[PDB]
């Protein structure tokens, strides 16, 4: 509930504007940011088959998009990012995922740890 | 139509042909965006085969969704990114066509059979932009990708 | 567009400058459209001035 | 004449209506810049 | 005859350069 | 009345004229031929310690090299910068 509300609105706002994503090279920063964010969130809703996700894993991925950490990343690399990102947080940061489910939300401490994992990880991934 | 509609569920692989494609001279007239197979699965055909096939379908669906907009507003309105995927998609459409041995009396071209490895390689290369410099027509009605390259030289002089 | 109907590229997207007129002049009545209102329009150094004026209108 | 054909045209002309509207407003942002900048360039072009 | 107008140059290039030096200052 | 304008700015709609040559105009013009100029400005918005720095940089550019008009382009830049420190 703490991440889905935002994603819903940002996608809804994106839907009003998406028609000129390949035709809106000139328009102002506000509508440029709607397209940039919305295209990113759309990629985060893509999913492979036969691997349904725990809720904590879902919210960790939606968190990265909605807090803007993927706004500079090339859209076509997002699915590849998520696969590797999720495998990294599951393999090594099981304490963080446990805490997200323990608390029943992403706390300040969880937000801080997530920011450092995502931002550093993204730098390495887009090299 | 109830007859073919009811038939789909009985199949593992469907090849759907289209008059709109045949009418362009694209033979075999397979709709790349309406043909499916149970085994089109990264776990079955390997990730390389799957990725190129999905990549091909994406570029073709992207072009199809643009076609009508640029028929009115003009190609010139597109970013170099969009018009790059237009030119690429039109080459991929053409590289999907193929002269059949049984169709020599219709095509005027010798029949060609293309190994799976070469099919995968050819589409991979076109997607990667490795033939962005070649004319559209070099890709039409050939077998392997080498014949497109060879056709490009022949169409020059 | 002037050459495709009948050479310089990259004109019109960003507003024209005197630097644009200089580039044209250095390579070498003028015919342009003169702005009237939202709807209406009509068809050594001072040589670069005249290319510039025809660009701004 | 076919619902298929009309559905394709409707998708197409909905895209166009949204884009042409965006172009009318982008040009507005460009013409607002152009009209102000035309002021000094007009008295300058006299000579 | 000026130094710039020896091998080349037009007054347009001269003007262009001077104009840029004023903007950079 | 005397109309004094660059392509972008208009200032007026006794005056000094430097022969055009980069020089002072008191009611600065970079060049040109109402006096037409490519860059006509204040006087207030020129700086200045950067004009001195841009002069020293242009004089360091000069000891090339070599091929005529490069060279000429550097000396133009030097003349312009000299007539900027001279101005303020």
């Amino acid at each position: 509930k703490q991440v889905a509300g935002t994603m819903k609105l940002e996608l809804a706002q994106y839907r009003e504007v998406a028609a000129f994503a390949q035709f809106g090279s000139d328009l102002d920063a506000a509508t440029q940011q709607l397209l940039s964010r919305g295209v990113r969130l759309t990629e985060l809703l893509k999913q492979g088959q036969y691997s349904p996700m725990a809720i904590e894993e879902q919210v960790a991925v939606i968190y990265a998009g909605v807090r803007g950490y993927l706004d500079k990343l090339e859209p076509s690399k997002i699915t590849k990012f998520e696969n590797a990102f999720l495998s990294h947080v599951i393999s090594q940061h099981q304490a963080l995922l446990g805490k997200i489910r323990t608390d029943g939300k992403i706390s300040e401490e969880s937000d801080a740890k997530l920011k450092e994992i995502v931002t550093n990880f993204l730098a390495g991934f887009e090299a | 139509d109830p007859a073919p509609a009811t038939t789909f569920a009985h199949l593992d692989a469907t090849t759907v042909l289209s008059r709109a494609i045949a009418e362009l001279g694209i033979y075999p007239a397979v709709d790349p965006l309406d043909s499916t197979s149970r085994i089109m699965d990264p776990n079955i055909v390997g990730s390389e085969h799957y990725d190129v096939a999905r990549g091909v379908q994406k570029i073709l669906q992207d072009y199809k969704s643009l076609q009508d907009i640029i028929a009115i507003l003009g190609m010139d309105e597109l970013s170099e990114e969009d018009k790059l995927t237009v030119s690429r998609a039109r080459k991929i459409q053409r590289f999907l066509s193929q002269p059949f041995q049984v169709a020599e009396v219709f095509t005027g071209h010798l029949g060609k059979l293309v190994p799976l490895k070469e099919t995968i390689k050819g589409f991979q290369q076109i997607l990667a932009g490795e033939y962005d410099h070649l004319p559209e027509q070099a890709f039409y009605m050939v077998g392997p990708i080498e014949e497109a390259v060879a056709k490009a030289d022949k169409l020059a002089e | 567009k002037i050459r495709s109907i009948l050479t310089f590229k990259e004109v019109g997207r960003r507003p024209p400058t005197f630097g644009d007129a200089s580039v044209i002049a250095l390579e070498l009545s003028i015919i342009f459209n003169r702005f009237r209102s939202v709807i209406s329009y009509k068809t050594e150094y001072s040589l670069a001035n005249i290319i510039y004026y025809s660009l701004k209108e | 004449a076919t619902l298929k054909d009309i559905t394709r045209r409707l998708k197409s002309i909905k895209n166009i209506q949204k884009i042409t509207k965006s172009m009318k407003m982008v040009a507005a942002a460009k013409y607002a810049r152009a009209e102000r900048e035309l002021k000094p360039a007009r008295v300058y072009g006299v000579g | 005859v000026a130094y710039w107008r020896q091998a080349g140059l037009s007054y347009i290039r001269y003007s262009q350069i001077c104009a840029k030096a004023v903007r950079d200052a | 009345s005397f109309t004094f304008a660059s392509p972008t700015q208009v200032f007026f709609n006794q005056v000094d004229v430097p022969t055009l040559r980069p020089g002072l105009v008191v009611v600065f013009v970079s060049s040109g031929s109402q006096l037409l100029a490519e860059e006509a400005v204040t006087l207030d918005m020129l700086d200045l310690g950067a004009a001195k720095a841009n002069l020293e940089k242009a004089q360091s550019e000069l000891l090339g090299a070599a091929d005529e008009a490069t060279r000429a382009e550097i000396q133009i830049r030097i003349e312009a910068n000299e007539a900027l420190v001279k101005a303020l």
